């Protein structure tokens, strides 16, 4: 019932997928090796909608893991979770695309998507009705922007009705730890804006502002990034694995979210998101987590929605809770900021809540946002291609596998024409 | 993953001696030949437990192949890899190159196709050598185009050791290092670059060793040489390869000359009583006179810019320390590259050497980023072969072993658009 | 009640038919001494339709082994099983052929066909019905292509309306350990086409690429090749040995895909194909077994399938299972693929099905097809005979033995025939 | 299955007494004459605890003879069966075919039918001579000659070491070899072939072995004669009989001439540096440097090509070996034989003689290929036979033996007749 194909593209793709399943496993009760430990029969209802039964009660995932260095999934395989995962998903390269989009995209990437191809195939028949495909990349690199947005356009040749969810991390100018990121970033986003119906723009010096301030965690790690966006990956589906009073399928999601077919990057965002050691000084009630959420600070992008105007929102709660303190908190968080929402909306907000909250927390919920603000990053990015662009600098290794510096400036026109998109509903 | 590496002259095998006893204790491989998939790179499997390298020495003078042979690493290397010559280049480029050079490469250009074949991952080449010389400047431009015109897609990791400004071991070597980079310009990827009284500067002011020797030398060249490859070799929180010198750094296929630091310098007695960061080290390698090239590079404009990190450095205050590095206007970035940086990271830390002038730290770094700086050192170097060339000064060697005067005529010319490309580039 | 006559020809044969006693005799549980150690009842129920009784409740093989070099029977009397067999049996020359059809056909199996005519006789007679033959032998080398090819002819003559079964292995360009296969092939098939029945066309090269991808044994010696090849000998006869609900018979599955005297060219295939680092994570339900049958890569021949159209395919499964799943897997793999089957017959698919799977296994399934991409192996059989033959190569060796260079011609003329027929229906 | 063999010449017999000390090794028969069907090929049961080869070395010059019965190796060989002569054939082809050749065939002959009488599985038959030689060129033409009108139909595997391209041991080699063939051109099924420099050339650079002798020589001969053997020995995978090397490797009854080469050649201290798999060693045969005849493979086109190994060897890594050199253009196949290869296994491992040059090895393989190569050699044995010719040169000793001036053509258009048949067949 309404399965979800999960893909993981590249080393962060593998990274935070890993941690996905990680995060997921303990909310179902899930041993490492694969049998159920777990206490509520709920858990049971939806194990399917991403996991698929075999001998022995064991479960084993629908997760394909993709990447051109088998060093990769080396560390994914020998990690904790890593035993779980089926062997044969495991398909990989043996030459990494050394950050460069044209040879993930048309030469180390056409060799390897033959043999990805017919393994979703196999995932997709052997479900009862498949829903969409759950994939995580990243804009930076080339196995990750190349082979990862190749198959999301064979994916749409395939199943064009099907839904293709993303959660993509994105670069941005205060922290870069690739030279060659503009380059295959404006690459990317002109494959995620034709074919993906529905994209989380993931920035990465916010998941260590959000570190700072609010969870001050002063030894942070890789893991712990991955923590806190894969709990949004968690929220986002939450509506199928669990019950509740309003469910909020990712198709219906799409709709409330996605007003034009082009305007679909969102914002995440998650709470409650506090340290230890000032847990026992908040409260849980809702109205501390709304305004929390809809906080400048508390999103993982580094676009200020106060500078723009909000699209469309949507807050997917979690956990016993009443429903008109709920709702009247939707109420004054807008009419009190209507000139950070759209006048041209009468309600920008979509509600959902579920009776399942997860492990160890009796009150959370996701923010997922639609706003203008994210322009801002198209800008930086932009001008960042441009300004390497203009002298063509470091395009004589993409000419090497035919690509044609043509297809640079077609993506250049798509930047400034999605940037204008966002100009004209603000 | 695996990577094969061959090693031209007494500046190659001096650094090969000292690499290879450097890769041999950090993955606890005794000297006797013995001792899961972290030595697969370098070293192979022979048989049941046994190793042999994947390098192959290469030198026409005898004296540093035999000395191999009865030296103390005696059953790590194979034998039959360690190749011989006859008879000596001379220091001179043609020597090394048409004589000497045409009957030595059908030994060693048909070992290293069979040596690539055992193995299925070869990620490219990595060579050691020295343009002062004639055996590091004829037989390598030789081999290099040998094998350059068969694979052709496979990087090459050129390790070149350039004269001074003022100190010189020779008399003749900007002779020898216009003609042989007049072959280099075009074949080679990349090409890091290691210099005579910088590498002093290094030890005698940090380290303290006012008595240092070419053994002290090549422990810190290896210590760099074994950090940027130490991404494949053991797992990292962002693991990089070989291929990722090839796009981070070179922006034009002709402009493929990125400089060389390391960090942190630091002797025993020192390493107690100064503080292990990466804030001090991220400001120590871009002190100009820590680099081991004597060229200001605030005089030129950092093309681009590659980290590697080693030990346990979280992402946090790494990214905080380049972050001061934008801000501050003692160094400029050229407006072509604004997001110039490649940051790396392995786990597993900077070992030791049993004996060694360096003491153990918890974390290092390495360097290489490419600018417009060193493109005085190229006037300098053009500019005193003028001098000489203009008397014909040592002309005659070359000539008797078989050349002419045009292509001293094209070495000249080239190295004269490499200038007319630097500041053009550097605009 | 329908006994089958075992008759191993040629080196290959010998190792197949021995491993084909080995692995039938743990399902009736034989001992090799000959005793009977089993568990149900049912495996005496027809162990006469293999074995022949014998005092002290023994059950000796109805096996005919047959080789023109000694060393051979040495290896295979001092195997595992090897002492079962009868003595009287083990008729052989001394002098082998050396990879000549001629020597083996005209000249050293002539002197010997007269002493296998009276021991085949013998067991003929014994039986009480005898139903055919099932014959293992290699199309290249000289005593399994021109002694095993020449029983054939005789046993026609003698036994014309019995069925005559082949399990033959058959050469490929990729893995050649002979230099004179397309000769022995090419006079081989002059034989096959003309008297045989049935035949299963088995390649080498994909009993070497189907250990890589799927069951990926690390180092695999020729025992292992024979283990897969003789599960497909257990499972064409599985009906008649142990009970079913739809039991199908050997000549029931000649009418279904033999649609014309001359193709009856086969393609085996079995299931279930998993490492034992991979059998945890896999379901053994039908719909999993049933796309891995119909599998492009699956199959023991390195003719792609999707290069042409299925003629008619056959699948005898085993072990207590569902007729729904079973029947409407057999709908869907068909119609889905409509372009790999022809139009001109409305159902190639034939079923059948066991109660009693094998020892270690609760389901599994041997896939039969008879396929039109089976003439890519006679196209480059034929190029390699046409190169050779064009300028009399390798052919004065055969006229010392009396051969005419015209039935070199008369075997080409069968050639290209049956090719062309195979174009006819495609 | 049994198979006899005769030694004609000191090269027959010496590479007899170094081959017949490698079969008693490996079936533990000590050389006393004492210690089931793995010796019954080439060893009697001598009624209870006693063996003896079925062997018999034909010697003219009795120096080898008597040697072998007062050598170490005294009661393994039947005392009667080491035929001896009364005059030597003094390096003439016509004196060791008729003087002395036709009084000492009729002990001869009636011995071999004796001695295959009391056989009952006889395979063929294996000859030991060179052709540079007198008793080697004259008597073995005709014993070969008196035994192929008798039983015809039965192999003949000739062995025959042919003279180098500048070495040579002898200056009448080409009128001893010319006159040979022409007998053996029509009555010879298959002949492998022999260098001088080309096997000194092995042991050269893998063995390191500087100063060798013929005993050295004969050892890995014999490695080479008793790997073909080994399939009907011990038990195997893929069991090949002698007939095998008939239909496979003749393409034509008058084109019967393939080369021989062998791998691993290794030292001792050599054997555990270097890696033992199928993928170097198949890579090593097809070398051309490492053949055992001065002959360029580049030139010519492989007709047929024949592999047997031995030891631990897995059908499956040994069929991707032969499977790259397909695709490796190095190398050139003919059109005429597109899948000229075939294949062999053994599952005895290669054995080791106390004290030998070469080490143990877990895996051993020799190649016999037919191809066009071998016709510059016939051209430049023709060519330099032709200067001899012109001028009449060592003529008057063959017509004062009682041959004349005629068949001296018939030798000369018959070597003539073998160029345009091998430039023919060779399109
Ligand atoms: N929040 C996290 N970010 C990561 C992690 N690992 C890497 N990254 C960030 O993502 C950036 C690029 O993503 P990747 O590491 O996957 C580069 P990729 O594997 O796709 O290409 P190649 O490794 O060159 O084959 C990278 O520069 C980091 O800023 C991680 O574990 N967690
Ligand atoms: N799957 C297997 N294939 C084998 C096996 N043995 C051989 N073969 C293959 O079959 C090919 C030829 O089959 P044979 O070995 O029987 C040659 P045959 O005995 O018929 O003739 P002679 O040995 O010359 O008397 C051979 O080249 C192999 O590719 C085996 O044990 N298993
Ligand atoms: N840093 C460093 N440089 C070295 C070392 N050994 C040699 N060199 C360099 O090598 C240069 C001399 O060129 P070589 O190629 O070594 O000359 P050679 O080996 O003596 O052989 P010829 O040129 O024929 O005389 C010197 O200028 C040195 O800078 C070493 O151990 N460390
Ligand atoms: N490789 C090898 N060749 C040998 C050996 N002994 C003899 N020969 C060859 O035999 C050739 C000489 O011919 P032979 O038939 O031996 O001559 P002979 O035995 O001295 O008798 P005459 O011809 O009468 O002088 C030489 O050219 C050698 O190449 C040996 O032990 N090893």
């Amino acid at each position: 019932m309404r399965e979800i194909v999960h893909i993981q593209a590249g080393q962060c793709g593998n990274q935070i997928g890993a941690k996905f399943w990680e995060v997921i496993s303990d909310e179902h009760g899930i041993d490492p090796t694969g049998s159920y430990h777990g206490d509520s029969d709920l858990q049971l209802e939806r194990i399917n909608v991403y996991y698929n039964e075999a001998a022995g009660n064991k479960y084993v995932p629908r997760a394909i893991l993709v990447d051109l260095e088998p060093g990769t999934m080396d560390s994914v395989r020998s990690g904790p979770f890593g035993q779980i995962f089926r062997p044969d998903n495991f398909v990989f390269g043996q030459s990494g695309a050394g950050n460069n989009w044209a040879k993930g995209h048309y030469t180390e990437g056409a060799e390897l998507v033959d043999s990805v191809l017919d393994v979703v195939r196999k995932e997709s028949e052997s479900c009862d009705c498949l829903q969409g495909f759950q994939l995580t990349h990243s804009l930076g690199g080339g196995t990750g922007s190349g082979m990862g947005t190749l198959l999301i356009s064979k994916i749409r040749e395939e199943y064009p009705d099907r839904i293709m969810n993303t959660f993509s991390v994105m670069p941005s100018p205060k922290v870069s730890d690739t030279v060659v990121e503009p380059y295959n970033a404006t690459l990317s986003v002109h494959q995620l804006v034709e074919n993906t119906d529905e994209t989380y723009s993931i920035d990465n010096e916010a998941l260590y502002d959000i570190c700072f301030r609010t969870l001050k965690l002063t030894t942070p790690t890789y893991g712990d990034l991955n923590h806190l966006v894969s709990a949004t990956m968690s929220g986002v589906t939450t509506c199928l694995r669990f019950p509740g009073q309003l469910n909020a399928d990712l198709r219906k999601l799409a709709v409330n979210m996605v007003p034009f077919p082009r305007l679909h990057f969102f914002m995440p965002g998650f709470a409650p998101l506090t340290s230890r050691g000032s847990q026992q000084y908040r409260a849980l009630t809702v109205p501390e987590l709304t305004q929390q959420m809809f906080d400048s600070k508390n999103m993982m992008a580094a676009c200020d929605p106060r500078h723009g105007r909000y699209l469309t929102v949507a807050a997917i709660f979690r956990g016993r809770m009443s429903m008109k303190e709920v709702d009247e908190q939707m109420l004054n968080v807008q009419n009190k900021n209507s000139s950070y929402f759209v006048e041209w909306i009468p309600n920008n907000v979509k509600t959902a809540v579920c009776d399942i909250p997860p492990r160890g927390l009796k009150m959370s919920a996701t923010f997922i946002g639609n706003s203008t603000a994210i322009q801002e990053l198209f800008k930086r990015i932009s001008e960042q291609f441009t300004a390497m662009f203009r002298r063509k600098a470091f395009l004589h290794w993409y000419t090497g596998e035919g690509m044609d510096e043509m297809e640079f400036t077609e993506a250049e026109s798509n930047m400034n024409d999605l940037v204008s998109e966002y100009q004209q509903y603000q | 993953r695996e990577c094969i590496s061959v090693h031209v002259g007494q500046a190659g095998v001096q650094m090969g001696n000292a690499c290879w006893e450097l890769y041999c204790l950090e993955h606890g491989i005794q000297p006797d030949g013995q001792m899961d998939d972290s030595f697969t790179t370098f070293f192979c499997e022979t048989g049941a437990g046994k190793h042999v390298p994947r390098a192959v020495f290469v030198d026409l003078e005898p004296t540093v192949i035999d000395e191999i042979r009865n030296g103390p690493y005696r059953q790590l290397f194979h034998p039959e890899q360690l190749i011989t010559g006859k008879e000596d280049a001379a220091n001179n480029y043609a020597r090394g190159h048409y004589t000497i050079g045409k009957e030595i490469i059908d030994p060693v250009l048909d070992r290293i196709r069979k040596l690539s074949d055992q193995c299925t991952g070869l990620q490219g080449f990595l060579v050691f050598h020295s343009f002062g010389g004639g055996t590091g400047s004829g037989f390598t431009s030789l081999l290099m185009e040998r094998l350059s015109v068969d694979y052709g897609k496979k990087s090459k990791l050129e390790f070149s050791i350039y004269p001074a400004p003022q100190v010189s071991t020779a008399v003749v070597e900007p002779y020898n290092s216009i003609l042989t980079t007049h072959t280099t310009l075009e074949h080679s990827d990349c090409a890091f670059m290691v210099d005579n009284e910088a590498i002093y500067d290094i030890c005698r002011r940090n380290l303290d060793i006012e008595r240092p020797t070419y053994t002290n030398l090549n422990r810190l060249i290896s210590q760099i040489v074994s950090s940027i490859t130490a991404s494949l070799r053991f797992d990292g929180a962002l693991n990089v390869d070989l291929t990722e010198f090839q796009t981070n750094l070179v922006p034009y296929p002709r402009i493929h000359f990125p400089l060389a630091t390391y960090a942190p310098v630091i002797s025993a007695e020192k390493a107690y009583h100064e503080q292990l960061s990466v804030a001090e080290i991220t400001n120590a390698c871009f002190e100009p006179a820590n680099q081991m090239v004597k060229c200001d590079p605030r005089h030129g404009k950092y093309m681009a810019c590659c980290l590697l990190y080693r030990g346990d450095v979280v992402p946090k205050d790494v990214n905080a320390a380049i972050a001061a590095i934008k801000t501050k206007r003692s160094i400029q970035f050229v407006d072509w590259c604004p997001t110039g940086f490649k940051v790396g990271i392995n786990y597993q830390p900077p070992t030791v050497v049993p004996g060694g002038d360096l003491a153990k730290v918890q974390r290092a770094v390495c360097m290489l980023s490419n600018t417009t700086a060193i493109a005085e050192a190229w006037a300098r170097l053009d500019h005193k072969f003028d001098l000489m060339y203009a008397k014909r000064a040592f002309v005659h060697w070359y000539v008797g072993e078989g050349m002419e005067e045009g292509e001293f005529s094209e070495a000249r010319e080239d190295m004269a658009a490499l200038e007319k490309d630097y500041e053009e580039v550097g605009i």
